[PDB]
RNA sequence: UAAUAGCGCCGCAAUUCAUGCUGCUUGCAGCCUCUGAAUUUUGUUAAAUGAGGGUUAGUUUGACUGCAGUCUUGCUUUCUGACCCUGGUAGCUGCUCACCCUGAUGCUGCUGUCAAUAGACAGGAUAGGUGCGCUCCCAGCAAUAAGGGCGCGGAUGUACUGCUG
């Protein structure tokens, strides 16, 4: 039996502005889990796969984001800022990057799936949509693993370079 | 669809230079012409509904196209749409 | 007791032509009428929460639009058919609204009592089986159950003991020992809650529409879209939901609701003829089978009798009792009045045809029209009583009529009909004084030599919803069903019920209380499949979709109303009961009818 | 060559009773010669169902009067028969495709002859797989479900069937 020690997991701590895709993707490689996995222990089913996508149709509810709380230990209005503010249009087909600022903090921003932005303030940068060298066009932000190209192996960090 | 000279007569009047196979200013000048010669056509075959479906594409492509080049350079917008005939 | 009969007219160009003239003029006026409600009128809201049309209020907007420069040329009769075209419109538009209304409040009160035990437990402070005693006291007191249980929920609140009141109300307003399993109350309380999420989607219902056959709308918004860009992502799809949208071709029907506006003749050729009150230059000619001659003979003979009798028969009885002149689709190429084809639809009360059956619609309105007067009991009122008054004196003086003994049947025999997804019918006898079966039919027997349309009903509707889907791929036009089928097998097995009635000399035919059985079963999947594909809705409605697409196939109402149809043309009476969840469809038959039976107290 | 399986129908073989068949006890006994329900099985020049697309104001199902005599209309539909075709050039227009992998409610599938090019000519609803069909299965194709890989120019502030026709 258990050594008196209270039920756990591998919890992380999110970034300053991170989106919620990403997020998910930093916590089920933390703990080893599948999209339909973390789903599944949160209770909410097949819905992570949607988020992970940026597939936000029918938006995070109240009820989810307190599910998904219970799991990764962030609570339902910390998790709410990892997702667009009310009417705020985001679009989710180009998935989008800064790379200057990925240096200071790797992670994707929530920001720069904004409709409204085209450049990242804090550098006076052009936002990337795709790869500078290969052209590429990004992972979703679950899948940021490597924190590089998938196709010519070129780190984030290195794409401050190669862009505006 | 439009012939071969008709298309390399518009690319050759909405491109920048020789090199523009396909700046915003030139694809939606193809798709211009296009929406053109399929109004007059689809105005008097009213049963063609296979047409309707090509119209309402053809249509919402140029608006992105022009949605993209306002933001991009207005001067660039400003002009396309005087040389387009549109409002 | 009413029956529709049809035939073409015929009539050179000239009367075709101005007839569909004011017909696409009319057809203007009743699009304008509508929008004077749809959006104009103020009280609109008013009309909503009571259910009803003002009985005035559609020939309040006309009266005006009568010199309207735009409809002013047409006859006092075209008129009167746009002011009940739209009059009829919206009484029944407000009355399917209503009536969602009421479902959408009679279950949010449910949602609301429909708790779980360990609920009423928390809710009560007390024991079940202390709600089990006060469910038996409530039912002590109560002895229309379920409605004084409803009643008794909503006053007499009784520090909370109302919620032993709900204990009754779902067990069915009986007693329970059983203490219930979560999982399969969770189902049930979310399928409440589906049914009011889907009722308020569907309470939110669109505007009744006019049939605009200008193309204007349409031709303005493709010149606009084609050479315009729009500032939104709703306004390049407000354009495209308009140019997507097909147009009609075909006007409004003319509704002639006095059968005296019809006024008929017999040619020099020896052909029958017909004009209408307004448009009395036009004669056109009468073109229907044998099979159904004999009512249009029977209209000219009703006309002649009364002309013969200066007037002293009253039309109150006329065979004929009201005409819908309608233009059916033709194909190919043509103008209007060239291509379409003019058919008059004529409303008949069946019972009119023989002199036995007259004497009943004498009877009736007599009683009818005694009551109302004695009712009214004004300036114009004066003259609308002198006409009851003498529709009153006039109805007692007899047409000279073909005679038949009426249909009588033994009121303890009855003939039970249980309908399903896999037997549409199938049928039992019963002496209900002897409770012995007097005969069982299933389809095999009660349709005999037909039986291969139901097979062939099944392969058509299967092989046809296939090539549908192959045709719209390919944008064909070519899209085909099997509806007509569908219609003639509910009509031979109405025919064959009724005549094993007539056989056996039954008294009634019962038809179960299926009720709205497509919402039903369209929620129970539901609440189903959201448990076995969570969070992808996709695999939810993918889960059972042959079984919710053949209930939303199953032609119950249709089979019902044919049944119906066809007992009252014959004089049984129709009955009605709950039909049993288990038992064969012979036994659910058999059941059915004893149940009918025991209601008649 | 292949199509073994799964699913839906169609009868055919049985078994169990009745809504049936013999009696009078008007409710029992008795069986399956019929007419019917239920289950199981089966694919034997058994039997029965059997969707390539079209064609007639077609015939019969009708009204009235004592089953005989009069009158009769050509409407809207479902089947069964029979016959015909398996198309022609003259414009307009949608979609699809750089090139690959996976292969979808994807397209194609008959007989004979000539070519053995991908197509003509002559027959034809027997028309890939079984008793008969399918979104299933076999064979070929697959750009015109979808996903993924990925080459060179334009564009590159989120747009990009936008190029390779």
């Amino acid at each position: 039996e258990a050594p008196d020690v209270k039920p756990w997991l591998f919890l992380i701590k999110p970034y300053e502005g991170e989106s919620l895709s990403h997020f998910l993707g930093r916590f089920r490689r933390a703990n080893h889990l599948s999209a339909s996995g973390l789903g599944t222990l949160a209770g909410i089913g097949a819905i992570v796969a949607r988020w992970e996508r940026f597939h936000f149709n029918p938006r995070p509810s109240q009820q989810e984001l307190e599910a998904i709380a219970s799991v990764v230990e962030v609570d339902a209005q910390r998790l709410a800022q990892m997702l667009p503010p009310a009417g705020v249009g985001m679009q989710h087909e180009p998935i989008r990057l800064c790379g200057a600022c990925y240096a200071e903090s790797p992670c994707h921003r929530i920001e720069w799936q904004y409709k409204s932005v085209w450049k990242c303030d804090r550098h006076q940068l052009k936002i990337l949509a795709k790869c500078p060298n290969c052209q590429a066009p990004f992972k979703m932000p679950a899948l940021w693993e490597d924190g590089c190209c998938h196709r010519c192996r070129m780190p984030f960090a290195e794409m401050a370079k190669l862009q505006k | 669809s439009l012939s071969t000279e008709a298309t390399a007569k518009i690319v050759s009047e909405f491109g920048r230079d020789a090199n523009d196979t396909g700046s915003t200013e030139v694809q939606v000048a193809l798709l211009t012409a296009q929406i053109n010669h399929l109004q007059g056509h689809f105005a008097e075959h009213k049963k063609d509904h296979h047409s309707r479906r090509g119209l309402l594409r053809m249509v919402s492509q140029r608006r992105k196209l022009l949605d993209y080049l306002k933001r991009k350079d207005v001067a660039r917008y400003t002009q396309l749409i005087e040389r387009l005939g549109l409002r | 007791s009413q029956i529709t009969i049809q035939a073409r007219l015929i009539s050179f160009e000239s009367n075709r032509q101005q007839l569909w003239k004011l017909m696409a003029d009319l057809n203007t006026p009743l699009i304008n009428e509508l929008l004077c409600q749809l959006g104009q009128h103020p009280d609109f809201e008013k009309w909503q929460q009571k259910g009803k049309l003002p009985s005035t209020v559609v020939s309040q907007l006309c009266q005006p639009l009568k010199t309207d420069p735009r409809f002013a040329g047409q006859p006092s009769r075209l008129y009167m058919s746009a002011i009940h075209i739209v009059d009829y419109i919206y009484k029944s538009w407000l009355a399917i609204q209503k009536r969602l209304q009421q479902q959408l409040d009679g279950k949010t009160r449910w949602l609301e009592m429909l708790n779980s035990d360990a609920e009423l437990v928390e809710l009560s402070g007390d024991t079940l089986e202390a709600i089990r005693v006060k469910a038996a006291e409530i039912l002590a007191i109560a002895m229309s159950l379920s409605k004084t249980l409803f009643d008794a929920y909503q006053e007499t609140e009784d520090i909370k003991s109302r919620s032993a009141i709900s204990y009754l109300l779902k067990n069915g307003c009986k007693l329970t020992d059983k203490e219930e399993d979560s999982e399969k109350f969770a189902k049930r309380r979310r399928q409440v809650e589906i049914q009011i999420q889907r009722l308020t989607e569907k309470l939110i219902s669109r505007m009744p529409k006019g049939r605009d056959l200008t193309n204007a709308k349409w031709l303005e918004t493709l010149l606009t879209a084609t050479t315009t860009v729009a500032e939104d992502n709703a306004q390049a799809k407000r354009w495209q939901d308009i140019l997507l949208t097909r147009s009609s071709s075909l006007p409004f029907p003319l509704v002639f609701e006095t059968n005296e506006d019809m006024v008929w003749s017999k040619n020099q050729k020896g052909r029958l003829c017909v004009h209408f009150n307004g448009l009395s230059d036009l004669i056109f000619e009468v073109y229907c089978g044998n099979r159904q001659l004999h009512w249009f003979q029977r209209f000219l003979e009703d006309q002649q009798t009364k002309r013969k009798s200066k007037n002293q028969h009253s039309s109150g009885l006329f065979t004929l009792r009201n005409g819908h002149l309608v233009w059916l689709e033709g194909e190919g190429k043509g103008e209007p009045w060239n291509l379409h084809h003019l058919t008059l639809y004529c409303c008949v009360d069946n019972r009119l045809w023989t002199e036995e059956g007259t004497e009943i619609v004498r009877q009736e309105k007599a009683d009818e029209i005694t009551k109302f007067i004695t009712n009214m009991k004004s300036d114009t009122q004066q003259a609308l009583i002198q006409r009851k008054q003498s529709t009153l004196t006039r109805i007692n003086n007899s047409f000279e009529r073909p005679s038949q003994p009426l249909y009588q049947g033994q009121s303890h025999i009855l003939v039970g009909v249980s309908l399903g997804l896999e037997k549409p019918a199938t049928v039992a006898v019963v002496d209900a004084i002897a409770n012995k079966v007097l005969a069982y039919r299933s389809i095999k027997q009660l349709l005999g030599d037909n039986y291969e349309l139901l097979n062939r009903q099944r392969r058509q509707q299967q092989y046809l919803s296939h090539e549908r889907h192959k045709a719209q791929k390919n944008f064909s036009p070519n899209q085909f069903g099997a509806s007509e089928l569908g219609q003639h097998i509910d009509r031979l097995l109405a025919k064959a019920i009724v005549a094993l009635a007539r056989t056996y000399k039954a008294g009634s035919i019962v038809l179960p209380k299926l009720g709205d059985m497509r919402e039903v079963v369209q929620s129970e999947i539901q609440a189903i499949a959201e448990q076995k594909f969570p969070g992808y809705i996709e695999g939810q409605q993918k889960y059972a979709k042959q079984y919710r697409v053949n209930v939303h196939r199953w032609s119950y109402g249709r089979l019902i109303q044919s049944i119906q149809s066809k007992a009252a043309q014959t004089g049984i009476v129709i009955e009605e009961g709950k039909q049993p969840i288990r038992g064969s469809p012979h036994d659910k038959a058999k059941e059915l009818a004893l149940s009918a039976y025991n209601l008649r107290l």
